[PDB]
């Protein structure tokens, strides 16, 4: 009945304590690329295409 | 046990995390008693202070008691009590309330962003992180 | 016996020590694992102590 009317976001129902993000960060439960995720398949794609250009280059 | 509950709240321990786990308790035992709005009433009546409170919970010359309002712990409980027993303006209040205290971290703002998110409110998303941007500019 | 042999002033500096030992060891632990231990303690400061670092 305690662990019934919480939203369970911010609060640890085992530790009894405020969440911390040093283990469990908000930024694996978002449903998209975020900007950490973002901006590193463009590098190795743009990598891929230099090196495939090259090859044909070659 | 109400009785026992407000003499040990009326009780200076050294400890303010304490006195936030003691009123957690009640306001637990109040929730499992069928009394979530007197927890709530409870929890918010324990984490009462002026507009401008600017008290420091690690100075050691204050009681527990009066440097109790800038506890995240029972701040946090009483968001999570009002998240599922209220409605989106009780949420709006207590987290204007939060950032009264200057007590949110950056994880309280994006739980913030989460609860206007999922009450079909995408500017008031937009407002909140704004507000942590401007809380906290370069690392944080 | 044992007790009485520890003053409490003792206890708590051996207790400091832990936590101070704790954290250098999660701070290796964090950089090892290639990972910025800076950011992880970023992700939840409170307000005031952000006003403090600056
Ligand atoms: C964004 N932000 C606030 C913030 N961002 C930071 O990056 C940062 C801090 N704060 N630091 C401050 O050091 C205190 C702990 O001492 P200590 O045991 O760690 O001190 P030691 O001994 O050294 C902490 O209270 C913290 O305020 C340290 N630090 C690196």
């Amino acid at each position: 009945p305690v662990l019934q009317h919480l939203s369970l976001r911010n609060y640890d129902p085992v530790t009894r304590g405020p969440k911390l993000g040093f283990e469990a960060p908000p930024t694996e439960n978002l449903n998209t690329l975020t900007l950490e995720e973002k901006a590193a398949a463009l590098e190795a794609e743009a990598r891929r295409k230099a090196q495939e250009e090259q090859e044909a280059a070659a | 046990a109400r009785i026992i509950m407000e003499k040990a709240v009326k009780v200076p321990f050294k400890s303010v995390n304490e006195l936030a786990d003691m009123w957690i308790e009640w306001a637990e035992m109040e929730l499992r008693n069928k009394n979530f709005d007197e927890a709530v009433r409870i929890m918010a009546k324990a984490t009462q202070a002026p507009k401008r409170s600017t008290v420091d919970y690690f100075d050691e010359s204050l009681s527990p008691q009066q440097r109790v309002h800038k506890s995240w712990k029972l701040w946090s409980f009483y968001v999570d009590l009002v998240e599922s027993t209220s409605s989106l303006e009780e949420t709006r209040k207590i987290y204007e309330r939060i950032f009264e205290l200057r007590i949110a971290t950056p994880q309280t703002v994006v739980n913030y962003a989460n609860l206007l998110e999922e009450h079909h409110y995408y500017e008031e998303s937009f407002k909140i992180y704004e507000r942590g941007l401007d809380l906290f500019s370069y690392p944080v | 016996s044992q007790r009485l042999a520890t003053d409490p002033s003792q206890l708590t500096a051996l207790s400091r020590k832990h936590a101070i030992a704790a954290h250098k060891l999660l701070k290796a632990e964090i950089e090892d694992a290639g990972g910025d231990f800076e950011r992880k303690r970023a992700w939840d400061w409170t307000v005031e102590e952000a006003e403090r670092w600056d």
